[PDB]
């Protein structure tokens, strides 16, 4: 997989 | 009169159609079908011939190879069966342990010894010997 | 309801049988084939024969017919989803599922069969939780097996705990003739990678329409999603309640769920097309393609391919950017263009000739499908807001996601 | 060779004895007559290999019919390992126990069955479960007999739903074996019970407690309702064999919800975004859901009635999807997608798909009929496909031509203008025999009525049954509409069916007409002049009577036939 | 030897075809590590010539031999040099230390009209007891 | 560009056929681009993989025209391909082979015989009949040359010419004058089957070419005579092939002569004596020497011998000469009839047999057996035979029964009793098309209605789905209504005539899907003769023309209709025109 990732939060309270 | 000459295969390939007469080639792919179809649904007893649509259609095995003809009804049938093997003498005569790959493979003589064999659905020369004779000579002149 | 699953070749004869009820002979599968030459070449092929009173459901693969035999009114859908499975959990155990595949492999593959259905009642067909017991290098069933949750065993423990997301845009189009837009849905697949520590449950939320209406930010962006279909993990009497994408995910790559809605904005690029078919002569396709996406994006490799006329010959391509090769094995060519940006608009020239000779028969009228791809980019405008992972152990996972947009089916009608 | 392999077989080393069944079973792989080796391999089927213990599973399974007496030397080895403390080895006894069918065995295996029944594990008790089923569809009385009925009964009282499925799965075949003597429907509470073990079990489960619901009635509103709200999150499931089953269930208790509640309307907004969702599926499982859409808005037309750009053929699509979603274009075809319709159906007549194109043709002929609106526009759309002069284009055509004419007779007296020249050399009788009633019918604004006829009263003694009536029917027509230019017609044409005909019918109507003709022809313009009244459409909806009992059959082949489940299976 | 197996009957039928009694260069495949047939390779695929079948009591000839070794090169990545026999007198024994196949002496219309050689034999010991070290000692020190 | 041999062999690597028109249309795309090239280097080996994509059935139509440039080459291997797929590509229907005449014209003058054989192989094979028009005198030019390696090749080309065009063979009778003394035997095959050919068109031929029948019975017995050649001899047989060849000759020669025949009749006695008949050789020559006997004005002492000939080959295992046999009786029936009749066993023996083509001669032999004797005894044989054929041979029989059964009926009832059975078993399998002949003849009957009606009655209360049997009771039940239900105006003691369910039956056949519409052209047919043929419940039957008046069929839509005022405004006028139908031929 040459595209790369993007990181999420976990809660978004 | 031969109508017409199939050879297909034990998988029904064919390996040779020689219309002696003249019908469209979706007709061509009609007929073709039907007949493979009918003669690998016939078993080994069955008398070498089929009453098809007003051809007394010859069929003759000698090989994983099938053979085909359609002759007119009022003419000879295991002379017909001949023709076939007299023609099966000259693919032997011409190749010598004649075999299934080069009719794959080098057919195109095969239709020119059925040139020099059968022209008009009918038999030119009688003889096995003069006709692989002559092909040899328009092979010799190259 | 299965009686007697078989699995066929190209030319008929069964690369492997196996029945469940005996109430469908083993014999009759060498009558499918010849029906099956039949119901082709009358046109009348249908995925279900009928050899007098036995129903023959089957599926083709590359090679393989997958025909599942029955002769009551069983469950057709109950059969055909196995059907596919079955195709799933080979291509989960064998990467490659041709003949090649089953007569090395029939340890296995007989194991499978008995495994996977009894009577022709499905059971258990979740490969990964069958690698545990049924393996081609045996213990007791996992509790998964018995468990009601059955995709995911515990104990999977990790070093890193990453959370692997692939929201998946397939642009679906059907331009006619006459250049009006037919059917341009969306159909979005987000699928993930999970690699986690024991048995965590997820819990998702998107910019969803209505769990923005009801949360009462139903003026912000949010995507508007007409149906989904989830995983079996997704607890869906809880999503039913309140939009609420609660799971235990299983372990490794699986599509959780599949969004569809429509779309009435512009395709992310316009076809232009032109067919100079002459008669005897010759064709001449000057056509273009415009991006109407954003110019922040680019589509990455995209192939037009163009139905040209099945004799057509002599090639010639004056392109702007972007190299046609001319297939004529699917008669047709492909201008490739690699980096296209939003915004851009390259033409293509082409020009065969035509046989003075006419041919004998039709050919029909292929539309022109492109293969785009747009990385970065939600289309439908979706969102991924949070994954929260739950824990008992309790960890900090790592979340990631990419945007991929490209083509469902593509289509668009040509002249 | 096969006794070398029997040398191998009756050997004491198990690397002897393991690859000797490997290699019979794969001589019943490639298909050989391994039957005359069947007790032997008998002798190395009790081994401590559990991989081993499977391959003389599947030999003794596929050699039980044809070894039935010797078949007597496994019993004993079930019920050994119906009682080894893995569960792997005892289900895969109890599965490889059900499946033989020896009436010489079943019997003697009720035991460790019933054993098995009360067993620990939930692996071996959902194996157990079906194993009833075998038993009773290999002998059903015997179930009764040894009373494995109630069993399977308390298996539905059991937890983990996978278990209680398995049982529902072989109840609801039980009770299909059964003449329903001892219905085993049971109450709304157990019902709340497997609604409650909805959630839980797989999706295969899922299915099959969908399909005990096939069965039962709700009586009140709110208890169709309550259990239909919990039959409605399974509608985002990515099977859609879950989804089928769910919709099922729901076509069939929507009869009992009120339609003054909003549930009703409620139900009907949350089944449409799902059944659209089916077509983007796999195309047999389209074709599926093809055949059961068909018998959905046969029932409730209401639902879909807001989508046709979904029913648009694609180029790639197969020809047994392409014709069903043809026919589902009619089954929704309205005034408001009239345009949509007849432009898109324009489309598919230009296909080198004949049968396709013979169904569009169709297509646009029953969309004529069920909306007399574009009625002037479907025929405007066929003589531009007459004007294609593609003949099986043509040849389907004329015969629409007709049955527009038989339908709206009116004011298409436009159209024969132009299908006057049609190039009647025609040669599909089904069409021409449709040009003589087009010509006969209308034959006052085709003037020169009498002349083209001459050319189909050439061949005519052979011809046809209909073409050459239709002769018959035109010219008595024609000549009763013009005696002038015709009167030499209206007598060759009885010179020739009534004297050198032998068709009997041709003959009947031949002596008929002639002495009509002879007796009162100013009559005969009451007699066959006559003011035919409005054609009575075929209605090819399907019977309520027979539609509702396949609402209870959606997914099974009673629908993919649309036919009752009786009507297909022997 | 997974991807020997597609072309077992494939370049075996090549082989028959060829007769036991343009192009310019040699290209190498991009980034695959390359070895001789080793060892334990050698036993790996003298058992798989052992067990896949069609190979023993054949008319062994070099044409087909060069046939094999290069396809050998282009879908397993061997050198192609290690099917090598000893000469003409005695027994045609393989300098290949681990190949167990020793090798003894023993279409039709391409026939004219009128008309005017080795084989394999398994040998388990060629692996260690090298016999054509025997025939060759001064060559392999 | 590749090679033949090397395509073939990637095509033989081909699995999927649609992975083969992959690799077709991969090479198809280079062949339409040499062509594009006007290649002439390629161009033998291009066509010819062309050739082999038309034998595998491809569409090769673009090539046609490189193939009129091979012709139009110099190289002699160039026209040896040319002159090949002119053979293939091209027919009397491609319309573009016209090109071929000046071509074949230029090469019918080329100096190689082998070219000129190669001209005359592809005039012979495929020669348009305008193309037999424009080329006729050069091949009769070529049938006047001495080149034997082309006067058996002009020979076959005037039969095709001839063939192609009927009315061109008088200036080919001066090109066959007085060439039967050819030292070569396969010219004098050639011209055998010409002079086969000649006599075989016109019948004004036939006097100057009855003259030469002597000089060819001594060349036929010189045939015989030399009984050895190291050529022409297959099985201790020499040249098998010419000398069936001149028994055809000499089979249609003295067919009503009498002194050919005579002239003939020796070698005939000579050679149904003086064959081998070990071989399949012998045989053929035997089989046409059987049929060379039957149709001249022979001696009778041929003939007799020539039945004994035929009983042994009736009795040789071979299934081919068990057909050489049934047809040869299949042949000769009308001719010596009756020594056919004492081999009537053997033909019901081949009843049993287990091929097609056995089971299909003797069927047909069968119904060319029935003379006015074997009439009552051979149909219950046939009858039963009906029963134990193949659905193919129902189909065939239950026709071939009702064929004979109108020619030599010994009773018109047991005319009727065979008839009503066969409909009753064959249904599907019975031919629409005899139903007015079976129409016909009971109407052609008189006698027996009341008799024929109830009998009619009673099965197809049995069903009506076998359409031919309910297409032929309704016509009855309309015309001979009044001897089904008779005298019953009102209601009597029962009889099994009940003038309501006799209604109802029509009835129950147009609501009943299995219907032929034709059924129901007939049933309204019916219908509307009732209300005359029966004069007791009439105006129940105008509410059925009634409510058929709105019926989906067209002319059942106008049937129902155009009767129904005859029911509402003429109901004096409904018997005015309902007389029975006249009685034809």
């Amino acid at each position: 997989t040459s595209y790369d990732y993007c990181r999420v939060p976990m809660e978004d309270g | 009169m031969i109508h017409f000459i199939l050879l297909f295969s034990r998988q029904g390939k064919l390996r040779l159609q020689k219309w002696y007469i003249t019908l469209p080639d979706k007709e061509r792919k009609k007929i073709t079908r039907e007949i493979v179809q009918i003669i690998l649904s016939r078993g080994h007893r069955t008398s070498s011939f089929v009453d098809w649509k007003e051809l007394k259609l010859v069929y003759k095995r000698y090989a994983s190879l099938y053979f085909c003809c359609a002759i007119e009804n009022q003419d000879n049938e295991l002379l017909t069966l001949e023709i076939v093997h007299r023609y099966v003498e000259l693919l032997d005569k011409y190749f010598g342990n004649v075999c299934e790959l080069d009719i794959i493979f080098n057919f195109e003589k095969a239709y020119f010894i059925l040139d020099e064999f059968i022209i008009g659905g009918e038999i030119q020369e009688t003889s096995k010997k003069i006709a692989v004779k002559a092909i040899e000579d328009s092979d010799m002149l190259q | 309801s299965a009686s007697a699953v078989y699995v066929l070749d190209l030319k008929g004869k069964v690369l492997i049988c196996r029945n469940y009820r005996g109430d469908v002979d083993m014999s009759e599968v060498e009558h499918f084939m010849p029906i099956l030459m039949e119901k082709e070449e009358e046109g009348m092929l249908s995925p279900i024969l009928a050899h007098g009173g036995v129903r023959f459901m089957w599926i083709k693969h590359n090679n393989l017919y997958l025909v599942a035999t029955s002769k009551k009114n069983a469950c057709v859908s109950l059969v055909f989803s196995f059907l596919y499975k079955v195709v799933q959990v080979f291509s989960e155990y064998f990467k490659e599922l041709e003949e090649e595949s089953i007569r090395d492999n029939f340890v296995i593959i007989y194991e499978l069969l008995d495994e996977l259905m009894d009577f022709g009642y499905p059971q258990t067909t979740d490969s990964k939780i069958l690698q545990e017991y049924i393996t081609q290098e045996a213990p007791r069933p996992p509790a998964t097996v018995t468990n009601a949750v059955s995709w995911r065993s515990e104990g999977i423990k990790y070093r890193k705990n990453e959370v692997f997301l692939d929201v998946i845009e397939a642009v679906n189009l059907l331009v006619s003739a006459n250049g009006n837009v037919l059917r341009s849905e969306i159909v979005g697949s987000i699928k993930m990678r999970v690699f986690l520590s024991g048995m965590p449950e997820l819990r998702l939320g998107l910019n969803d329409k209505v769990l923005f209406d009801n949360t009462g930010r139903g003026k912000s962006k949010s995507v508007e999603l007409e149906d989904v279909k989830f995983h079996q993990c997704v607890r869906l009497s809880r999503f039913e309640n309140d939009r609420t994408i609660s799971f235990i995910p299983p372990d490794g790559e699986f599509e959780l769920m599949s969004y569809r809605l429509n779309t009435h904005v512009k395709p992310l690029i316009w076809i232009e097309s032109v067919i100079e078919k002459h008669s005897h002569s010759r064709i001449e396709y000057m056509v273009k393609a415009k991006s109407q996406f954003k110019r922040r994006s680019t589509a990455n490799n995209v192939e037009i391919h163009i139905p040209v006329p099945n004799d057509a010959d002599s090639p010639k391509f004056k392109t702007t950017v972007g190299s046609v090769k001319w297939v004529p094995e699917n008669s047709e060519i492909v201008w490739s263009v690699k980096s296209f940006p939003g915004g851009k608009e390259y033409l293509m020239r082409a020009h065969f000739g035509l046989p003075s000779v006419e041919a004998e028969d039709k050919e029909g009228k292929p539309p022109i499908s492109v293969k785009f791809e747009i990385p970065y980019f939600t289309t439908s405008g979706i969102q991924v807001r949070y994954l929260k992972i739950i824990e008992k152990s309790g960890y900090q996972a790592l979340p990631w996601v990419r945007y991929i947009t490209q083509n469902g089916d593509y289509q668009l009608r040509t002249q | 060779e096969i006794f070398e392999l029997k040398a191998e077989l009756n050997s004491d080393k198990k690397e002897k004895k393991k690859e000797a069944v490997k290699k019979v079973i794969a001589s019943m792989t490639v298909g050989k007559d391994v039957s005359a080796l069947f007790p032997d391999v008998v002798n190395c089927m009790q081994t401590d290999n559990l991989e081993l213990k499977k391959l003389v599973y599947l030999y003794l399974m596929n050699y039980a019919k044809s070894q039935p007496d010797m078949a007597i030397m496994a019993v004993n080895t079930f019920v050994k390992d119906c009682e080894d403390p893995n569960p792997l080895i005892r289900a895969l006894a109890v599965r490889t126990m059900g499946c033989i069918r020896v009436d010489k065995i079943t019997e003697y295996l009720c035991e460790p069955l019933r054993k098995c029944l009360k067993d620990e594990d939930p692996y071996v008790r959902k194996t157990a479960a079906v194993c009833v089923a075998k038993l009773h569809d290999i002998n059903a009385q015997l179930v009764e007999d040894q009373g494995f009925l109630d069993t399977l009964k308390d298996l539905i009282s059991d937890s983990n739903p996978m278990v209680v499925a398995n049982a529902v799965a072989a109840l609801s075949e039980i009770a299909e074996s059964h003449p329903s003597s001892n219905l085993l429907d049971l109450n709304p509470q157990s019902i709340n019970k497997l609604l409650t073990a909805l959630n839980e079990c797989t999706e295969w489960g899922q299915i099959f407690i969908l399909d005990c619901l096939a069965n039962y009635m709700p009586k009140d509103d709110r208890e169709a309702q309550s259990i239909c709200e919990r039959v409605t999150p399974r509608l985002s499931h990515a099977n859609s064999a879950v989804v089928l089953s769910a919709v099922k269930v729901l076509m069939k208790f929507m009869e009992m919800l009120s339609k003054d509640l909003d549930y009703y309307g409620t139900l009907l907004k949350k089944l449409a975004p799902p059944l659209v969702t089916l077509l983007s599926a796999e195309p047999e499982l389209q074709y599926v859901a093809l055949r059961n859409i068909n018998l959905i808005v046969q029932k409730r037309p209401e639902i879909l009635k807001h989508e046709m750009k979904v029913f648009f053929v694609k180029y790639n699509d197969p020809i047994y999807v392409k014709l069903e979603k043809l026919d589902i274009m009619i089954r929704l075809a309205s005034q408001a997608n009239i345009a949509q319709v007849l432009a898109e159906l324009r489309e598919y007549a230009t296909e080198v798909d004949v049968d396709f194109v013979r169904k569009a043709v169709r297509a646009i002929g029953r969309c004529a009929i069920k909306v007399e609106q574009s009625a002037e526009r479907c025929v405007s759309t066929l003589l531009d496909l007459i004007q294609t002069k593609v003949n099986y284009v043509v040849q389907e055509a004329i015969v629409v031509i007709k049955d527009i004419f038989r339908k709206y007779p009116n004011k298409y007296e436009s159209v024969i203008a132009t299908l006057c020249e049609n190039l009647d050399s025609l040669d599909e009788p089904e069409a021409r025999a449709a040009m003589i009633w087009i010509v006969g019918e209308y034959a006052e604004r085709i003037d020169n009525a009498d002349e083209l006829l001459e050319s189909f009263l050439e061949g005519f003694h052979d011809k046809s049954t209909q073409v050459q009536l239709q002769l018959l029917t035109a010219i008595v027509k024609l000549f009763l509409k013009k005696p002038t230019e015709t009167q030499e017609l209206v007598q060759q044409v009885l010179s020739l069916a009534t004297q050198d005909s032998d068709n009997p019918d041709l003959r009947d109507r031949g002596y008929i007409y002639w002495r009509l003709l002879s007796t009162d022809p100013v009559a005969a313009k009451e007699v066959v002049l006559a003011e035919k009244p409005l054609i009575s459409e075929e209605t090819d909806l399907i019977e309520p009577t027979l539609l509702d009992e396949l609402i209870c059959y959606i997914g099974t082949l009673a629908s993919v036939y649309h036919k009752p489940p009786s009507a297909f299976v022997e | 030897s997974k991807s020997s197996v597609i072309g077992w009957p494939a370049v075996r039928e090549r082989m028959r075809r060829a007769e036991p009694a343009e192009e310019v260069g040699f290209p190498v495949t991009p980034q695959v590590p390359l070895r001789p047939m080793t060892y334990k390779a050698a036993v790996d695929l003298s058992h798989f010539l052992k067990e896949k079948g069609g190979l023993e009591g054949l008319i062994h000839s070099q044409r087909r031999q060069d046939i094999l070794d290069l396809w050998i090169y282009h879908t397993q990545g061997y050198f192609p040099d290690w099917q090598n026999y000893t000469p003409g007198p005695g027994v045609r024994y393989p300098l290949t230390f681990g190949w167990c196949y020793k090798l003894v002496p023993v279409k039709g219309e391409n026939t004219s009209l009128l008309h005017p050689v080795l084989e394999w034999r398994f040998d388990s010991r060629l692996a260690f007891h090298h016999v054509a070290r025997e025939l060759h000692p001064e060559y392999f020190k | 560009p590749i090679r033949l041999r090397e395509l073939i062999r990637t095509i033989r690597t081909a699995r999927t056929q649609a992975e083969e028109r992959e690799m077709i249309q991969k090479e198809c795309a280079a062949i339409r681009s040499s062509f594009r090239e006007e290649d002439n280097t390629y161009r033998c080996r291009n066509v010819a993989k062309l050739l082999y994509m038309h034998m595998l059935g491809y569409p090769a139509h673009f090539g046609q025209l490189e193939c009129l440039k091979l012709i139009a080459s110099q190289k002699f291997t160039d026209k040896r391909i040319g002159y090949l797929g002119a053979m293939l590509l091209l027919d009397e229907r491609q319309d573009v082979h016209l090109l071929m005449t000046n071509c074949i014209k230029n090469d019918l003058n080329h100096s190689t015989q082998f070219v000129q054989g190669l001209a005359l192989c592809t005039l012979g094979c495929m020669g348009s009949s305008e193309m037999c028009r424009d080329l006729a005198g050069e091949v009769e030019k070529l049938l006047k040359t001495s080149n034997s390696y082309l006067r058996k090749k002009a020979a076959l080309c005037a039969v095709h010419v001839i063939r192609k065009v009927p009315e061109l063979m008088e200036m080919f009778l001066p090109a066959t004058k007085n060439l039967l003394n050819e030292k070569n035997h396969g010219v004098l095959h050639t011209s055998v089957v010409l002079l086969t050919e000649m006599c075989e068109r016109s019948p004004d031929m036939l006097a100057h070419f009855r003259k030469l029948v002597p000089q060819l019975v001594r060349i036929l017995k010189n045939l015989i005579m030399s009984g050895y050649s190291p050529e022409h001899d297959v099985s201790g047989i020499s040249d098998p092939f010419l000398q069936v060849r001149i028994l055809r000759l000499l089979r249609i020669l003295g067919r009503n002569d009498d002194d050919s025949s005579e002239a003939m009749n020796d070698i005939l006695a000579q050679v149904a004596t003086n064959t081998e008949t070990s071989k399949n050789v012998g045989n053929a020559i035997l089989y046409e020497t059987v049929l060379t006997i039957m149709d001249i004005k022979s001696e009778s002492g041929l003939r007799v011998l020539a039945i004994n000939i035929l009983g042994r080959f009736l009795l040789n295992n071979d299934k081919n000469i068990r057909y050489v046999a049934l047809t040869s009786l299949l042949k000769t029936v009308q001719t010596d009839h009756n020594a056919v009749q004492r081999h009537r066993s053997t033909i019901v023996d081949c009843l049993k047999d287990l091929d097609v083509s056995i089971k299909r001669r003797a069927m047909e032999l069968s119904f060319a057996l029935v003379n006015g004797n074997n009439i009552r005894g051979m149909m219950k044989e046939l009858l039963y035979f009906l029963d134990s054929c193949e659905p193919e041979f129902k189909a065939d029989c239950a026709s071939g029964i009702f064929l004979a059964a109108e020619k030599y009926a010994p009773s018109k009832r047991w005319h009727i009793d065979t008839i009503m059975r066969v409909l009753t078993t064959a249904g599907s399998y019975v031919r629409d098309d005899a139903v007015p002949n079976l129409i016909q003849l009971i109407t052609n009957s008189v006698e027996m209605h009341a008799y024929t009606v109830q009998r009619l009655y009673k099965a197809i209360l049995g069903d009506y789905s076998q359409q031919p049997l309910v297409q032929v009771a309704a016509w009855c039940i309309g015309e001979y209504g009044d001897l089904l239900v008779s005298g019953q105006c009102e209601e009597e003691e029962p009889i099994q005539v009940t003038e309501d369910e006799v209604l109802d039956i029509l009835e129950s056949v147009l609501i009943s899907n299995m219907s032929t519409s034709v059924t129901r052209g007939y049933a309204l047919t019916a219908i509307m003769k009732l209300s005359t043929r029966f004069t007791c419940t009439v105006n129940r039957i105008k509410k059925v023309v009634s409510i058929y008046g709105s019926s989906i069929d067209v002319e059942l839509q106008q049937r129902a209709v155009e009767y129904n005022a005859l029911f509402k405004k003429y109901d004096h006028m409904r018997s005015a025109l309902l007389e029975r139908m006249p009685v034809m031929e």
